């Protein structure tokens, strides 16, 4: 980064990543997704490095502010952890979510009533959510998701590791994405702590 | 006995039942007087099949939600689950365990708090 | 066998260049590749070049940019003589106004250009545009 | 009078730029290689100079129990002689509509050709920028470079594609079945327009990127439009 | 281009992508410009002069583009040490 402590790690974070299982990452490598990864377990698991996960967030995070206008950057997940994760960042800050099964054709269409046209999209998991971004080359979309250890890498322009097979690693991340893009855009910044919690941005759970 | 309703049926039935919602009974001859009045019905045969099938709905809505279907008091819930759960704030009980070569990393973070750790056995599968 | 070893080297650089690499791997080295690269870069085609050495026969290290888009062999070497050479020039080039047909003379190795402006003919190598 | 007129709405973000007039050129559009989805924008930039040229009018058919049935399928070609042209295809049951189909499906697929000289420079090009192809299942043309006042030396069909290109001088050479016309009428459309993705010494100078028309039109396009 | 004339010939010039240094058509349609917004990097708030970068479909097609990309933003900010 450059910028004192304002733009780089703080201590706190490195807490709620380890509480929530971000690190660990699956059993499986791509060769193009080995260049965040550090090395392999005892275990089979393979453990993606922390350091490499917070710049990623950071130049993510510029590009979805750059926009002058935000309530076009269309946030989309399908898988049911990425739902409620999703609504509350789409609220917090300015976006259009698509939430469950995304109907095809909708910005290669002209006629339809669900038509969109938004300018970036931010996905959950490439492999789960593979019929939008075969579309964003369709329209000259940028792209940007969460990729695990060995989601396929094409078309998308920037990844952000995480391990995302559930848990409390999915709501955890879309809670830090958005915590990040309103102190660089907004006024919610004094580097002390946000009063939203990443509790309510987890998985709504099979309840009591 | 045959047949299936046609989707003229399935298909205004889904409207009617959502617009007046507070106005149905779980009695056929009720509903029946209701949808006559409160909407044209080209027939009267139709107007019997169409009753029978609201009434048919609004047996199951009142034990949770239909799909394709959604009433004021469901989407009232779904949103009050959703702006918070009733389930605690924490994350998960504000303690960090870990294991060698986690550690390792943690090093390469430059930081080095609150050490607890568990020790990893060989191998992978066996 | 590597019977032209001239024709090994640039098919690498071709297929490189396709995929969009920009650091390759040549080998054997000879000074007959050296020259040869030393006229691609003037021209600005391709960048500068690192020699590792061994005791064997040496590899080649290059920096390219996506400027290159064809160089070939011509196998085997003909003789020009400069009249010849509008006839060679024609089809090998794209145009008129680009590209080089590269060839050795007593004079020693340049490009078509160079060559008629020295008098003299020689025996052709390769091109590229 | 007593009639008014109305014509164009657009429901597409690109178009609503052009319909409130922020983009003045086809040269804009090309330069982020936006898609076109309507058909009047083009014909707004231009539509002052478009040609059409009914190729051909071929019938194809498939079978039934019931015998045959038929289907009219059509090429027409649309250019300006100005550098901008393109081309396509279209079939329906009957014949008039499936011409005037393949005219709005031409009008989207334009695209720029670039022009060059023989090797001495006197202003205004007159050939093509360098010696390309472009095949389309074993069809194939290499469009050559031309001295002035050769004139297009072609067969009939690539001719009309080349002319209304604009092109005034070229030597062409083809390969393989050419009776099969949909197949070499694509193969020049296909060779023309690998022009501008061709890169010669002359664009090695650096570009200097500007903001998207999108981008820095936004504020009108949120007020209420779309 | 320039002819001898000084005329400035040719209806455009097209942009050149920084991915691999080739130039896009004008139909490409998985070629994207991708506008990152710059900071003052002494508080973490936007000021002003965008970095804008783009990128050529046919890298971003095989999927390349995630570490060109990265190579960069690594010579500017915000990263400078990954």
């Amino acid at each position: 980064s450059g910028a004192l402590d304002v733009l780089q790690m703080k201590e706190e974070d490195v807490l709620k990543f380890l509480a929530a299982g971000t690190h660990l990452g699956g059993t499986n490598l791509d060769f193009q997704m080995e260049q965040y990864i550090y090395k392999r377990k005892s275990d089979g698991i393979y453990i993606i490095n922390l350091k490499r996960t917070w710049e990623k967030l950071l130049l993510a995070a510029r590009a979805i502010v750059a926009i002058e206008n935000p309530a076009d950057v269309s946030v989309i997940s399908s898988r049911n952890t990425g739902q409620r994760a999703v609504l509350k960042f789409a609220a917090a800050t300015g976006a259009t979510p698509i939430a469950g099964r995304f109907t095809p054709g909708t910005f290669t269409n002209q006629i339809q009533a669900a038509f969109r046209e938004p300018r970036l999209l931010v996905v959950t998991d490439p492999r789960a959510d593979h019929q939008p971004l075969t579309e964003a080359s369709y329209v000259n979309l940028p792209t940007i998701a969460l990729c695990n250890t060995d989601s396929p890498l094409r078309y998308v322009d920037i990844a952000i590791p995480c391990n995302n097979k559930g848990a409390h690693s999915v709501g955890l991340m879309w809670w830090m994405l958005a915590r990040e893009v309103l102190r660089m855009r907004g006024t919610i910044s004094r580097e002390h702590p946000w009063e939203v919690m990443p509790d309510l941005y987890f998985y709504r759970d099979p309840e009591e | 006995m045959g047949r299936v309703r046609t989707k003229t049926v399935k298909k205004a039935a889904r409207v009617i039942i959502e617009k007046y919602y507070t106005r149905l009974g779980n009695d056929f001859h009720t509903n029946k007087r209701v949808c006559e009045e409160i909407a044209i019905i080209p027939s009267k045969k139709l107007r019997n099949k169409i009753a029978g099938y609201v009434t048919h709905l609004m047996k199951r809505i009142q034990r949770g939600p239909v799909r394709g279907i959604s009433i004021k008091l469901q989407e009232e819930e779904r949103e009050r689950r959703d702006n918070y759960v009733p389930e605690v704030s924490a994350l998960d009980q504000e303690i960090i365990e870990v294991d060698p070569d986690t550690k390792e990393m943690l090093k390469l973070l430059d930081f080095g708090s609150l050490s607890n750790l568990q020790v990893t056995q060989p191998t992978v599968g066996m | 066998v590597r019977m032209n070893v001239l024709a090994d080297a640039l098919k690498s650089i071709n297929n490189a260049e396709k995929r969009g690499k920009r650091q390759v791997l040549i080998r054997p080295c000879s000074k007959v590749i050296v020259r040869f690269l030393t006229v691609m870069m003037k021209h600005g085609y391709i960048g500068e070049f690192e020699i590792i050495d061994d005791h064997r026969a040496g590899k080649i290290v290059v920096n390219l940019t996506g400027r290159l888009n064809k160089c070939g062999v011509i196998s085997p070497r003909f003789d020009v003589q400069l009249k010849d050479l509008e006839k060679w020039q024609n089809n090998l080039l794209p145009s008129r106004q680009f590209g080089f047909i590269v060839l050795t003379t007593s004079a020693g190795i340049m490009d078509h250009e160079e060559a008629r402006r020295k008098h003299t003919g020689g025996k052709i190598l390769g091109f590229f545009f | 009078g007593k009639a008014g007129d109305k014509e164009w709405l657009p429901v597409t973000k690109l178009g609503r730029l052009v319909k409130d007039m922020k983009i003045k050129s086809l040269e804009e559009i090309y330069l982020f290689s936006l898609p076109i989805k309507e058909s009047e924008i083009i014909d707004f930039f231009l539509g002052a100079a478009l040609k059409d040229k009914v190729l051909k009018i071929m019938p194809v058919q498939k079978q039934t129990q019931a015998g045959q049935r038929t289907r009219f399928k059509a090429f027409v070609a649309i250019g300006d002689y100005n550098g901008h042209v393109g081309l396509g295809m279209k079939c329906s049951k009957e014949v008039a509509t499936a011409i005037r189909g393949a005219i709005i499906l031409a009008k989207l697929s334009i695209v720029p050709v670039r022009r060059g000289y023989w090797g001495n420079k006197i202003g205004k090009p007159h050939t093509v920028r360098c010696k390309v192809t472009g095949r389309c299942g074993s069809v194939l043309v290499r469009l050559i470079p031309a001295p002035r006042g050769t004139g297009i030396i072609s067969a009939p069909v690539p001719k009309k594609l080349l002319l209304m290109a604009g092109i005034d001088d070229c030597y062409t050479s083809a390969g393989g079945c050419t009776a099969t016309l949909g197949n070499f009428a694509k193969a020049t459309f296909d060779a023309i327009s690998k022009t501008y993705s061709y890169l010669t010494p002359d664009l090695w100078k650096e570009t200097v990127f500007t903001k998207s028309p999108y981008q820095e039109f936004t504020d009108h396009l949120v007020k209420t439009h779309t | 281009m320039q002819s001898n004339a000084g005329e400035f010939v040719d209806l455009y010039v097209p942009r050149k992508c920084s991915a691999s240094n080739r130039i896009i058509g004008a139909k490409d349609h998985a070629s994207i410009p991708m506008n990152v917004a710059e900071v003052d990097k002494v508080t973490g708030r936007f000021n002003g002069q965008s970095k804008t970068y783009a990128i050529c479909g046919a890298i971003r097609r095989m999927g390349e583009s995630d570490d060109s990309i990265l190579r960069l933003a690594k010579s500017h900010g915000i990263v400078s040490q990954n």
